[PDB]
């Protein structure tokens, strides 16, 4: 009765809002680490078949801004377009960069509308926005309509192991250097993916963002092989 | 109506939308087809769904010309595919209107993926249907490189070196992982694709129950039966 | 339910609407040499105003059976559309045009999911190509041309009588009404027992008129005597 | 069969869906608002679900305008819609009159925006308790709103799961002639008195004050202002 | 501007002037006043450079859409009717336009003179632009349906040359085209000063 | 599932009947009794008013005037009648705007019944739960929730309608005495002794319809006693 | 385009480590000085000032929209942010052929970057060390440009602006001698209470007229 | 459910409409390069019922004809849209609509009622028929599918008729059509009509010959 | 609305060129007496007549 | 009565050579009878392409913002070609035919190895040119380019055209314009777009 559509079950919870949590866990892992000066995205990409090309889960919104997501890829692409449009508008019509948290205000309002009413579809995408704004800031966007700042996060399939590996070292992020953050991200992926050979030079793409500097993709050779 | 829209948009406890899960069952209830990409050419062969021989072979075509250098093959519910083709043609012509160039195939795929899950939107041009399209598409084209793209009813798409759709998809894939090599000529490639197709066809493969589209840097060729006859042997 | 198909491949709502018609007052029609008879059976004495047979335009009349509210709604709609046709082309339309208007609206209502079919049937008396015609429209919206037809209470019995008891001989509408009363009485005595509930129209394309129950009783005495 | 399929009346007159919404709201994190002649403050639990979140930059208190701010417990994302519409309405109302929005107008907006969720069919009750603190004509008032839309003004109020324990402590409390820092002290003490460690996770405190020392402007206290009090009551 | 198009036994000739003016100032001297929409259909633009080019390129997109979903070349009548409808939708709004949408429908040449007022005429000889009257005079006494291809081309080439000789808003290069059953061909970009 | 606002609440049953229309007729049949009596000199219209809830019977009215020549009374739920009365006033005023004359009874009843019937086909709407007696132009019309109307000589709506209708047949006569005759007729169908406050009377005489004042109804009852 | 009650002129120039903005407090309805206390310098932020001229109703509308925008979004804006916002508002109004008969000057300081900008009713905008609006653009601007304002301290800049406004009062019908000066520095934003300039008018005294 | 997928990936209402389009009077046709023969069978249980002509012209100068099987009232709307499409296309474009364009637009109209909620699929197999330059027959499914047919049958028990036509490869299309119709109908119960569509002309065949040929099938 | 751009470049004229020209948005060396657009000499300073009646001039 | 436009000086010149594009514009921003600013840049860059405007500065700025927004939307897959950008600019301009941008946009850039310069009118028509001048000073500079650069009416042997010669010609033409053009500015920007990069220079002009 209460499973199909948007209403409180007798216990006082909406089952669809719990199902979107399973939905956002479908995509491949993204591991994000932030330090005041620089931040790192580490991803695991598996070819869906021997003849399928990689889907490039990480999307750069603007120089010094990166976005990535897990879940329904259509919603993720919608959010990428939304963030690009917001960057353009804020740069031109407001003379400033996007605020990592407040750039998600309209999207959060739309998501809240969707969670409050039936007929409209809930977003099935969980996003990570790593941007330089008075320093490097990392934001986690949830389909329920809330964007929260994090020291580091992991989204996608099997992301809880990465999350706990990151959480065991969160207090030391402000002291780690860029190589240390990349190493910790690769360690989190390894903990999620202890099976050897699966993680390789081809399946992992590492993105580096440093404050007051452009975002760059760096080779994974030095960290996996 | 709100109830029907909610039925469209209800999520399953496992994740994926229920309607997407059902459309993915519907998407392969059709005749088989193979797409092969090589750095010189991209092929697309499909067996025709000739329900009766009284239905003339010419008029049951399964490949639609999306633009000057884009062709679209499909499997599953064939009714949805003409709407998809019309909207794809509109997108390509609008892209040329804005930018005076043939669009990248990836750009058309992005447009269609965006339009896929827009069941709720109230304007026709901003959605495909009120439900996922019950067809799986193999979209090929040339955009400074032979491109093979597969669009699923879930709105997801992937660029492929080779793919098969339809009831024979799994068998043809288990055969592709052994038989396919992209270092092969276009004529021998046509021979190989037709050989793979014939394995699953209900009846004997010939030049009248088969449709082949080969897009290359030089031409977006559609092979005549008198030309398929060359490769059937 | 609503307007949707079923495993059997039939619109159950339309079938129930059609069933509703058979519970309405009986209406009969018959094409003859010189005109069309339109007959209706009311449930009460109704000389105050005609209730079973109406006029659409100078050359189309309709009989009614089924839901009275829907029947009057679509009667007014058909009259308005006939007047719109006259406004457009400056002459009155034939039976086919009124049939088309009402059938189009009925089909729209049996195709729209959020609405219910109109629970009534019409019989149209008119002319076309200088020859009299008799159409009909069911709740489904189907248009049927008839030499003779019946709807409402005793619909099946009267239709069967017309099928196999009505002479195939071409006859003027006087003998046509006489034979209609013959078969109606054969089916049921109540038809020949009482006449103050009857509405009978002698449709002639230019000079149609309604029969007084004195004329109906003049037919009644003829039928009573012919068998003696 | 229970008629909770939608926001409709049961045979006893109760709207079950609103009861479920109140169950959801009553399980949220506690926020305490205490009002006094000298100013107004609100305390807010911020449970540490994971140490990865930057709790110091995630705010439970959302401002409606310069003179109205509010906090919610329950499904706190519904506060996004409620706050967005309240802000859109009240900023326009304030600037179309060039004067502050009164407490009664804020209450009218709150009730009328919250009621439509308990009033329509294809819609889901708001499912939050909401505290809206405002200043008007040099007076402070706290508006506690339920899931039904019923909102009343209080001298001090609490929402969230620990409301039952906090409310009694507030009833034991005298607010007249208390300094704003006395309000901060008492709020932190009462919040910690309802912690119940074995059932709730450890939490950080978000405190927003609105008093004369800041000419009535909403100010979000930084941790160094109350770290001593948190150490005292941890 | 002076554009010219006419039909003769061997095919069809089109010629334009290629000058662009902005009052007394000659903004451009080598603008292309022929919009090729396909191998068997072209349109000579006269009037506002932007609006005439815009709708002609909007017509060329409709022709391509027709070809895609019909696997068949669009007829000249349909192409010109589409164009005239677009400008007719702005009738009385000051839109300035005039163009011959010319091509072959199978084996039959046809030239449709389309105009900003929504007018659409099929004919065997049209001339449009400020220098049209001069071109009409040279064509009137020399044009014949029985012209040979070389005679027809020189008549079209010479008729535009005279118009540019005598009209201020006409000049530059005489672009010359020959449309035939087998498609059109750009026969030259002759500069009027080198005749 | 939640309420489907697009649902068709009126449908044919497998027996050919409209399910909701019969329920609306039942709802109308339960209303307070009201009668009308046609005569060779005019038409009488009477109805009973419930005195419960401290209703000011002098101010509360049960018989209403649509135009100078038309009157109306109802049995069923009051709100539906009030909406139908607004609709009828609109109809009559529109006719008077166009033709400048008082709307004839038959044209009014037709235009009114079509808009009543509108709700037996309107999605997400139920039919009006009221029966209406319309008196004017020396005629009477009973209009039911189906939008079906019938001209009547003696008619009753509300409780005890069939047996009262039979009694009205025994209680016809000259208009001047018909008022008292029908007051006696309906005195047999009231739960308490009827005071003049408890009954409304409207009579169509000549060319206009007028509702008796509470003082006139006393005069009619003084003849009764 | 409203032309009923008009504020006369805006003068804003940047000097050493700061920016000035100055306007008179007169509002004229035709040839009538209807109000002499209409104030057209407003504080947009802790480091920005906006001064306006033109139709007073349009000034009030524009400042109302700017205040709504300021209270709505949660993100601060630099003076160039306000410049872009106001330019967009005015250009949109112009392009909807419903222009505001208002011309404004945004001045502010951000991290030692000094903004002095102008936006006219059409949405046209420019930035310069001295920007003047209205008849000030023709009278006061040529006089102000003769002084290298970039090397003036706050007092010298204020005195120069006061002299320019005195010239405006002498040579403008719609300009009064009751001015209001707004100043913004790195850590300061100040809008003075309106005060009256002291004029001379001693040139026309002539030799043999009894000064009264 | 309406305009939505079922749990097994089926458009349930569309297939129900297909079935409803099968429960209709049988229509049989066969074509050669220069002609089509079209035969329809009708129920004669009612002598008083006047049988309607089921072969209706879509546009008389283009010589396009329309036939259907299934729910009769839906055929009226579909034929009206066919005629409207022809007329509107000539208005907008200035040239006669081609047969393929008409088939495509009518199929789009058919599909329109299967893409939306609140509306019901037509549920009629509609046949477009033309003889101008060559014989051409389009059979449009209720769901919007359409494709050319050299010969075939539609309606009540039409699958058996198509199966017979597969074998009945006789040169005379009149023979083929009438014999294929004869495999199902009963001469006593079914009155049959036959038409030959030729270059911009139409005529119906003699009853004697059609009945004689029908008598030899399903004896 | 469209501005008739190209009418002169389109018709024989029995200046709207093909390309739009600047300042579409005399033979005397005039120059200007003041930077103000139309001003040439002092304003007419007097109390200006308003009100009364202009459409009924003779109804004193 | 409302005049939505302002003329803000002209004098932008763009010349495409065999292997470079020289595009120059004056920096003056003009009011009626006055100078708003002497340092307003008429030249905007979109990646490897340079955009220049004349006429109403607000219209040009809005058109540049529209172009940049559409180009950054398009660039989700690949860099936009100069031809595609010119076509997009033409479409954007024509979308306002009922209320045109008073901007003579000139778009110049390299399509790989080959330089391209596109000139636009206010209503969007665009053509590929070898040298184009827009704005008030166009009639004073364009004949100079036709004679000295394009060698029109040069019956004899032609002086070889090169970057240093073309820049000299451009500065000569800007001097002539600033002399006889009231609204031609005080400083002239000179960009040199080459295959792999671009650079900007400045010269002072008549300032009265």
């Amino acid at each position: 009765d209460y499973t199909n559509y948007i209403i409180f079950n007798p216990e006082g919870k909406i089952k669809q809002l719990e199902f979107i949590n399973n939905t956002v866990q479908l995509g491949s892992t993204v591991v994000a680490l932030k330090n005041k000066s620089f931040g790192v995205f580490v991803t695991y990409n598996e070819k869906r078949s021997k003849f399928a090309l990689q889907q490039k889960k990480i999307f750069p919104i603007n120089s010094k801004s990166l976005f990535s997501f897990s879940g329904i890829t259509n919603d993720g692409t919608k959010i990428v377009k939304y963030l690009k449009n917001s960057t353009v508008f804020e740069n031109i019509r407001k003379g400033r960069d996007i605020h990592p948290i407040h750039v998600f205000d309209d999207l959060c309002y739309s998501a809240c509308i969707r969670t409050l009413t039936n007929g409209n579809r809930l977003y099935g995408v969980q996003g990570l926005l790593l941007t330089d704004y008075q320093g490097i800031s990392l934001v986690l966007f949830d389909p329920k309509g809330s964007a929260k700042e994090v020291r580091g996060m992991s989204i996608g399939s099997r992301s809880q192991s990465c999350r706990t590996i990151l959480e065991d070292e969160c207090d030391k992020f402000e002291e780690y250097n860029k190589e240390e953050l990349v190493r910790l991200g690769i360690k989190a992926l390894r903990n999620a993916y202890p099976e050897t050979g699966v993680l390789n030079k081809d399946n992992v793409d590492i993105w580096i963002l440093e404050t007051n500097q452009e975002s760059k993709q760096i080779k994974s050779e030095e960290y996996l092989q | 109506s709100i109830v029907s829209r909610q039925n469209a948009n209800t999520y399953s406890a496992e994740g994926r939308l229920y309607q997407v899960e059902y459309a993915m069952q519907a998407m392969n209830l059709g005749t088989s087809s193979i797409g092969i990409k090589t750095k010189d050419y991209v092929l697309l062969a499909s067996e025709k769904k000739i329900i009766s021989k009284l239905q003339n072979p010419s008029s049951v075509k399964k490949h639609y010309r999306v633009y000057d250098h884009i062709a679209l093959g499909f499997s599953g519910i064939s009714a949805d595919v003409k709407t998809i083709v019309d909207k794809s043609r509109n997108f390509a012509i609008n892209h040329e209107y804005l930018y005076d160039e043939n669009c990248k195939v990836e750009r058309l795929l992005e447009h269609l993926a965006d339009l896929s899950l827009n069941f709720d939107k109230k304007e026709a041009d901003e959605k495909i249907f009120s439900r996922p399209f019950g067809a799986s598409l193999l979209i090929i084209g040339y955009d400074t490189e032979p491109r093979l793209f597969s669009l699923d009813p879930s709105g997801s798409y992937l660029e492929y070196h080779a793919k098969a759709i339809g009831s024979g998809s799994e068998v043809i894939e288990n055969m592709l992982e052994q038989e396919f090599d992209p270092n092969v000529d276009i004529n021998s490639g046509l021979k190989n694709i037709l050989n793979m197709l014939s394995k699953v066809m209900k009846d004997k493969i010939n030049n009248f129950n088969v449709e082949i589209t080969a897009i290359t840097k030089n031409e977006c060729k559609i092979l005549t039966p008198e030309e398929i006859e060359q490769f059937l042997e | 339910s609503s307007n949707t198909f079923t495993e059997e491949g039939r619109l159950l709502q339309t079938e129930y609407a059609i069933k509703n018609v058979s519970k309405g007052g009986t209406i009969i029609g018959l094409v003859c040499k010189d005109g069309v008879i339109l007959l209706g059976i009311n449930k009460t004495e109704l000389l105050d105003e005609r209730e079973k047979i109406y006029k659409i335009n100078p050359k189309v009349y309709v009989s009614v059976s089924g839901l009275f509210g829907d029947a009057m709604l679509l009667k007014k709609y058909g009259q308005v559309k006939a007047q719109d046709f006259l406004y457009e082309f400056d002459y009155d339309c034939d039976i086919d045009r009124i049939c088309n208007f009402i059938s189009e609206k009925k089909q729209l209502f049996t195709q729209y999911n959020s609405t219910r079919p109109f629970g009534f049937s019409f019989i149209y008396a008119g002319m076309k190509n200088n020859k009299f015609k008799l159409c009909s429209t069911d709740p489904s919206g189907t248009i049927n041309e008839w030499k003779g037809v019946c709807f409402g209470e005793n619909e099946d019995a009267i239709n069967n009588g017309l099928r196999n008891d009505f002479p195939d001989e071409e006859m003027d509408m006087e003998r046509g009404l006489f034979e209609i009363f013959k078969i109606l009485s054969k089916v049921t005595e109540c038809s020949a027992k009482d006449h103050k509930k009857y509405e009978i129209l002698y449709f002639k394309n230019e000079e149609s008129r309604f029969l007084e129950f004195e004329e109906i009783e003049n037919i009644l005495l003829r039928i009573e005597e012919e068998k003696n | 069969a229970i008629l909770d399929v939608d926001t409709v009346y049961t045979n006893t007159g109760d709207i079950l869906q609103i009861g479920y919404a109140q169950k959801a709201a009553d399980n949220g994190n506690t926020a305490i608002c205490m009002k006094n002649k000298k100013g107004l403050i609100m305390i807010a639990e911020k449970p540490i679900e994971s140490k990865l979140y930057v709790s110091e930059k995630n705010f439970r208190i959302k401002k409606v305008n310069n003179s109205i701010f509010q906090i919610s417990s329950g499904i706190e994302t519904d506060l996004v819609y409620i706050n967005e519409n309240l802000k859109n309405n009240l900023i326009s109302e304030k600037h179309s009159n060039d004067m502050d929005v009164s407490h009664e107008s804020v209450r009218n907006q709150i009730v009328n925006i919250i009621h439509q969720f308990t009033r329509y069919s294809g819609v889901r009750p708001i499912g939050i308790n909401l505290l809206t603190c405002s200043k008007y004509k040099n007076e402070y008032k706290i508006l506690q709103t339920d899931c039904t839309g019923k909102s009343l003004f209080f001298k001090s109020s609490v929402i969230g799961k620990g409301s039952r324990i906090v409310k009694t402590e507030l009833e034991k409390l005298n607010l007249e002639n208390m300094e704003i820092r006395d309000l901060v002290e008492n709020g932190i003490r009462i919040l910690y008195k309802s912690y119940d460690p074995l059932k709730d996770k450890p939490f950080d405190i978000e405190i927003g004050i609105m008093c004369e020392e800041t000419n009535g402007e909403f100010v979000r206290l930084e941790k160094n202002q109350y770290s001593e009090i948190i150490e005292k009551y941890k | 501007t002076t554009t010219l198009a006419f039909i003769f036994q061997g095919g069809m000739v089109i010629a334009v002037d290629s000058r662009a003016s902005a009052g007394s100032y000659i903004a451009s001297q080598n603008v292309h006043k022929v919009i090729r929409v396909n191998k068997h259909l072209i349109g000579t633009m006269a009037g506002g450079a932007s609006d005439c080019y815009f709708w002609e390129k909007k017509m060329g997109l409709y022709a391509k859409l027709y070809e895609l979903k019909n696997n068949k070349r669009i007829s000249v009548s349909a192409a010109s009717m589409y164009l005239s409808n677009c400008v007719y939708s702005y009738k009385g709004q000051g839109l300035s336009l005039g163009s011959m949408v010319c091509g072959y429908d199978g084996d039959k040449p046809v030239i449709y003179y389309v105009d900003d007022a929504g007018q659409r005429l099929s004919g065997d000889l049209f001339s449009v632009g400020s220098g049209s009257t001069i071109a009409y005079g040279v064509l009137n006494e020399s044009y014949r349906f029985d012209l040979t291809k070389e005679e027809a081309l020189n008549l079209g080439k010479k008729a535009i040359w005279h118009a540019t000789h005598r009209d201020a808003y006409s000049g530059g290069n005489v672009n010359l085209y020959f449309m035939d059953k087998n498609g059109w061909e750009h026969l030259g970009t002759f500069d009027v000063d080198k005749f | 599932m939640f309420l489907d606002t697009h649902k068709q609440l009126t449908l044919f049953t497998s027996e050919g009947k409209l399910d909701q229309c019969d329920n609306a007729l039942k709802a109308a049949t339960q209303g307070s009794l009201s009668v009308g009596c046609v005569s060779e000199n005019g038409v009488v219209l009477a109805s009973l008013k419930e005195s419960n809830n401290l209703v000011i019977l002098s101010e509360y009215k049960k018989i209403y005037q649509i135009s100078p020549n038309l009157g109306i009374t109802y049995s069923g739920c009051q709100p539906d009648f009030r909406i139908q009365y607004n609709l009828s006033l609109k109809i009559s005023e529109e006719y008077t705007d166009i033709y400048s004359t008082n709307i004839p009874i038959r044209l009014f009843v037709e235009q009114f019944s079509r808009q009543i019937q509108e709700y037996t086909i309107k999605k997400g709407y139920r039919p009006f739960g009221t029966l209406l007696l319309i008196v004017g132009d020396n005629k009477m019309y009973r209009v039911d929730p189906s939008g079906s109307y019938t001209s009547l000589q003696v008619g009753t709506i509300g409780r005890e309608y069939t047996e009262s209708g039979r009694l009205l047949e025994r209680r016809k006569g000259m208009l001047d005495d018909n008022i008292s005759t029908c007051v006696e007729c309906i005195r047999e169908y009231c739960g308490r002794s009827v005071k003049s406050e408890d009954i409304d009377i409207g009579v169509y005489r000549g060319q206009e319809f007028r509702v008796y004042s509470k003082e006139e109804v006393q005069e009619v009852f003084d003849s009764i006693n | 385009m409203k032309n009923f009650v008009i504020g006369s002129g805006v003068i804003s120039l940047r000097y050493k480590n700061g920016v000035i903005t100055c306007t008179d407090t007169q509002a004229s309805y035709g040839n009538l000085c209807k109000f002499n206390d209409v104030r057209r310098i407003f504080r947009l932020s802790s480091n920005t000032l906006i001064s306006l001229s033109g139709e007073i109703s349009d000034i009030q509308f524009l400042m109302n929209e700017l205040n709504k925008l300021n209270e709505s979004d949660p993100v601060k804006m630099s003076p160039r942010g306000y410049l872009n916002l106001v330019q967009g508002i005015l250009y949109n109004k112009r392009s909807r052929v419903e222009p505001l008969n208002v011309s404004v000057s945004i001045v502010g300081v951000d991290d030692d970057d000094f903004l002095v900008s102008c936006v006219n009713h059409l949405g046209n905008f420019y930035e310069d060390n001295i920007v003047c609006t209205g008849l000030s653009n023709m009278i006061a601007l040529p006089f102000l440009r003769t002084c290298n304002v970039l090397d003036l301290e706050r007092d010298e800049a204020i005195s120069l602006v006061e002299k320019a406004m005195t010239v405006m009062c002498y040579r403008s019908c719609r300009s009064s001698n009751r001015i209001q000066i707004g100043v913004v520095e790195k850590g300061l934003v100040d809008i003075s209470d309106p005060y009256v300039l002291n004029t001379d008018w001693q040139v026309g005294h002539n030799e043999e007229e009894i000064v009264l | 459910a309406l305009g939505i997928f079922s749990p097994d990936g089926r458009l349930i209402q569309v297939e129900y409409a297909q079935q409803a389009s099968e429960q209709g009077s049988l229509v049989v046709f066969s074509s050669d390069t220069n002609e089509i023969c079209l035969s329809i069978e009708t129920k004669t249980h009612n002598k008083m019922l006047i049988d309607q002509n089921k072969l209706l012209p879509v546009d008389k100068d283009l010589n396009i004809w329309y036939t259907f099987s299934g729910i009769k009232p839906d055929s009226y709307k579909v034929l009206n849209e066919a005629r409207l499409i022809c007329r509107n296309y000539k208005i907008k474009t200035g040239t006669n609509i081609s047969f393929d364009e008409l088939a495509y637009e009518l199929s789009l109209y058919k599909q329109k009622f299967t893409l939306d909620s609140s509306m019901r699929p037509f549920g009629i197999r509609s046949i477009l028929l033309q003889v101008k330059d060559m014989a051409k027959i389009y059979v449009l499914e209720p769901d919007g599918n359409y494709s050319e047919y050299k010969c075939g049958a539609v309606g009540q028990k039409s699958v058996s008729v198509c199966e017979y036509l597969e074998k009945c490869e006789e040169e005379d299309i009149i023979f083929r059509s009438v014999s294929g119709l004869g495999t199902v109908v009963q001469s006593d119960k079914n009155k049959v009509m036959s038409y030959v569509i030729s270059k911009d002309e139409i005529r119906r065949v003699e009853d004697e010959t059609v009945s004689q040929i029908i008598s030899t099938v399903s004896v | 609305g469209f501005g008739n751009v190209g009418e002169d470049d389109l018709h024989p004229q029995i200046k709207k060129g093909a390309i739009f020209s600047p300042e579409e948005f005399d033979g005397i060396d005039k120059t200007d007496i003041f930077p103000l657009k139309k001003k040439r000499d002092p304003d007419s300073d007097h109390f200006k007549k308003t009100g009364g009646d202009d459409d009924n001039p003779f109804l004193y | 009565k409302f005049n939505p436009y302002e003329d803000n000086s002209g004098s932008t010149v763009s010349i495409r050579l065999n292997n470079s594009i020289i595009i120059a514009a004056d920096t003056r921003h003009c009011s009626e009878m006055g100078i708003y600013s002497r340092n307003t840049s008429k030249i905007f860059r979109i990646g490897d392409f340079l955009l220049t405007i004349t006429g109403f500065y607000a219209d040009g700025y809005e058109l540049y913002n529209r172009l940049k927004y559409q180009v950054q939307i398009y660039e989700s897959f690949n860099k936009i070609s100069i031809h595609s950008l010119a076509n997009l600019a033409s479409k954007i301009m024509y979308s306002k035919r009922l209320f045109p941008y008073y901007s003579y946009v000139t778009l110049s850039g390299f399509e790989g190895d080959n330089p391209y310069v596109y000139s636009f009118d206010c209503l969007g028509h665009f053509e590929e040119v070898d040298s184009v001048c827009n704005g008030s000073g166009s009639p004073l500079i364009q004949p100079l380019l036709d004679s000295t650069i394009e060698k029109k009416n040069w019956a004899g042997e032609n002086y070889e055209v090169t970057e240093e010669y073309v820049k000299d010609i451009v500065r000569r033409g800007f001097n002539a314009a600033s002399e006889r053009d009231v609204k031609t500015g005080d400083n002239v920007e000179i960009w040199i777009i080459k295959k792999d990069g671009m650079t900007k220079e400045y010269e002072r002009l008549r300032q009265d």
